[PDB]
């Protein structure tokens, strides 16, 4: 992962213009809606049998901010992401196994919720940036599988 | 096909006040929902807005840090957190709701629905 | 296997594209040439700059077979046939870049029709845009 | 999209599974369950080992299920309908599992079959198998 | 990585393996099952059809150094990403080939071996080997990840 | 119209001498037999030598022969080699070539063949 002005400054341009709180429900909802499979990852957390339901369960929406939050970090260590991801690897791949073209599905989710807030202002070059990051963010979960 | 605006009122210079807005007929989880305001003798005025359910957040750069946004996406209202208020702040606040209306697009952007606004007047006396 | 509901979101959202089929396409394939580079090699002696103008014809064209394949969706492997033959056959398209470009295409149409990339119909485009890719991706 | 050689050819071949269809379903997963341990999870009350009865009769359900998929190449989403609730609603198996599955059916076939499994007959059966999985998902 | 039991079936196999033999049967199925590969060796010659691949002479002399360094692989299964750092640099940095299509390979693999031996390639030994040919599709795969 | 296995080299040799035997195949589609080699010495069983599946894939040597013969195929010529090094009087027998369709590796040494050679006379001896 390496970024460059108005890359690595691009992102954290956008990024400050997003609450991180709630991006990541509606990022975890949406992949858990599209890619339904997902869903047997979350059964603990209720409701998740309709879109509605999806987006409005509060066990999402809370594990949403979680999962954006650790994303937001990530952006602090762009230059170290195998490193602020190390545990969540060893999580993610040693106890729970999570396929790792799971981690690709949702970081192209959130690149899809990006664009739907910000129309014209997620441009080209903009969603570019954004797509080495969670390339980025998706390798170093997926290190413990490497 | 009401919105029903809630909050403000009077307040002493350096105070906070939070004002909501219940939206009724129609799907909230698929509108804009964004407070404009109109001084006396002044004109209508954008404030602060949010993409539907709150994920990215602009506010005018005189309100920033100063007002912050809402969610509660399951009792269809918004609400607007204003800190650090001062007698400047004075207008009538309108609630207006857009059908998808995306970001740094809802200082001008058409919107669809419009509420009474609620009174909100800071002064000393 | 798309569903009746499916077919529905698909038309509904696409239908919407109307007089945009160009642009959709050619903003669809520099967002994927940009942020996936590696595809560009599929266009060797095209000039990628842009706002090309090769790009936008090939930007169109792309954006006219999806309106077809809407139309004939209940029949996609034989409206899409030589289609078919032209990436399976020709081109030799590895199975990976379709997945980019459907994703460019998505990206396209939430930013461009916010009110048409629900939740719902995020699903069921991306399954259409999956099922357009398999019979793309065939030999028959 | 299958052709119509490949058609042909899974017809063919699989046609000469005939009554090893329990023996050569139960081996695919074995070699599956073996090669790929993630795949376990999906069958948590089973005996997993090897000769174990609920596996020997669980690989005949996937082998007689293929025979009719074969039967009904032609509508393979119609044929299959019950199954791709089963798997993809109630299931809610990660689509890598398929591909897993898949290459150790082949691996099965290989090995049991030499004089059927032709690279033009390894290709169309590989074809096949990801066709019966896309509708499965 | 590999148990000692693991590690003595894989070896005994391999012994029994002509390697030259086996990587051009398996690069020609390759070819064959995935035809999009085909557009990485446009200067191999005619693959139009699965006869002409499997007759192809460049795919045959290019197979026996694939299977070459699948077969030095074996002999240093802990440390595989600093065997193949040639390898890897060419194959990512400088042809692009997709991850995905190096599991691809270590597969069709797979299916030659249990073509060729049959009973004898057991289960376990399958699992055995699909323990090598991830190690080395993810050694391929190291300058990506 | 018939198969045709037709073994040639071999003769006579000293012990600790060598030997390449060739084996050319012709009337079947060459790629889909494994070739093998049995011999057999005056007043005793026939057995295995060593064979390969087809095309040359993989190889499976009796143990008295392993590392001291070596089994090679030239697809081009329909033709398999046996290179014999290190020739014991043991070693002296009729050689016969034989060709199996499909005969994968563990079944060479017994699995039935479909076609046999006349057999080549390999004489080790010192005398
Ligand atoms: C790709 C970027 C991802 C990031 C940054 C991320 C982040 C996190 C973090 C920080 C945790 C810790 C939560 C805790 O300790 O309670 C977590 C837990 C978890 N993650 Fe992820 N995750 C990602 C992808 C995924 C995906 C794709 C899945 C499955 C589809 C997944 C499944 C889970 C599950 C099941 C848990 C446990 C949740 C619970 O039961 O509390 N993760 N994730
Ligand atoms: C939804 C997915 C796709 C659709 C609907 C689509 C559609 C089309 C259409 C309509 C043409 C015009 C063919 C003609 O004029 O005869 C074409 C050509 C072509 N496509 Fe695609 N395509 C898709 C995916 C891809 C992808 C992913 C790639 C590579 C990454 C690709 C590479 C090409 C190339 C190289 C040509 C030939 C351009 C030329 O030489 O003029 N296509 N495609
Ligand atoms: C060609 C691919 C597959 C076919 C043809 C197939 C077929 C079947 C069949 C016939 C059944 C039994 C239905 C019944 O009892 O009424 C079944 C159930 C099941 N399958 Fe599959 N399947 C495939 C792939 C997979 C994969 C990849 C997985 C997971 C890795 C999986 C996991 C299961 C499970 C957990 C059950 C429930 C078993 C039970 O309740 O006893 N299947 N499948
Ligand atoms: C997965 C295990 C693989 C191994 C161990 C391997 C090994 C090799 C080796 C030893 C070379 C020769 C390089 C040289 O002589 O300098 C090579 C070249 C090459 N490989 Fe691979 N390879 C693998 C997979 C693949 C795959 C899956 C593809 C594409 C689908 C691929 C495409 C190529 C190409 C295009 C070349 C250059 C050939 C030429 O034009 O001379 N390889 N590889």
């Amino acid at each position: 992962v390496h970024l460059t002005p108005e890359e690595k400054s691009a992102v954290t341009a956008l990024w400050g213009k997003v609450n991180v709180d709630e991006v990541g429900g509606e990022a975890l909802g949406r992949l858990l809606v599209v890619y339904p499979w997902t869903q047997r990852f979350f059964e603990s957390f209720g409701d998740l049998s309709t879109p509605d339901a999806v987006m409005g369960n509060p066990k999402v929406k809370a594990h949403g901010k979680k999962v954006l939050g650790a994303f937001s970090d990530g952006l602090a260590h762009l230059d170290n992401l195998k490193g602020t991801f190390a545990t969540l690897s060893e999580l993610h791949c040693d106890k729970l196994h999570v396929d790792p073209e799971n981690f690709r599905l949702l970081g192209n989710v959130l690149v899809c919720v990006l664009a739907h807030h910000f129309g014209k202002e997620f441009t080209p070059p903009v969603q570019a940036a954004y797509q080495k990051v969670v390339a980025g963010v998706a390798n170093a979960l997926a290190h413990k599988y490497h | 096909v009401q919105l029903q605006e809630s909050g403000g009122g009077l307040v002493q210079p350096g105070g906070s006040l939070r004002l909501s807005c219940a939206a009724s007929g129609f799907i909230f989880s698929t509108y804009s929902m964004g407070w404009f305001r109109q001084a006396p003798g002044k004109e209508r005025e954008f404030v602060a807005a949010s993409t539907w359910g709150g994920v990215t957040t602009n506010y005018a750069d005189s309100v920033k840090g100063r007002f912050t946004i809402s969610t509660d996406n399951a009792k269809n209202t918004v609400y607007l957190q204003m800190n650090s208020l001062n007698s400047g702040d004075t207008a009538v606040y309108y609630c207006a709701a857009a059908r998808f209306l995306q970001n740094a697009r809802l200082t001008t952007g058409p919107y669809d629905y419009w509420g009474q606004g609620t009174q909100v007047t800071v002064s000393s006396g | 296997v798309l569903s009746p509901a499916d077919k529905t979101n698909v038309k509904a959202a696409w239908g919407k594209v109307g007089a945009h089929a160009g642009e959709y396409g050619a903003e669809a394939l520099e967002r994927m040439f940009l942020s996936f580079p590696t595809t560009k090699t599929y266009f060797p002696h095209f000039d990628l700059s842009h706002g090309s103008a090769q790009v936008k014809g090939h930007g169109k064209k792309v954006a006219d077979a999806l309106t077809n394949a809407v139309a004939h969706v209940d029949d996609m492997p034989n409206a899409l046939s030589a289609l078919s033959d032209l990436h399976a056959h020709k081109l030799r398209v590895d199975p990976v870049n379709f997945k980019l470009l459907s994703h460019c295409l998505l990206v396209t149409l939430a930013a461009h029709l916010p009110a048409e990339f629900t939740p719902a119909v995020h699903a069921s485009l991306d399954k259409f845009l999956a099922s357009v890719s398999t019979v793309l991706t065939s030999k028959y």
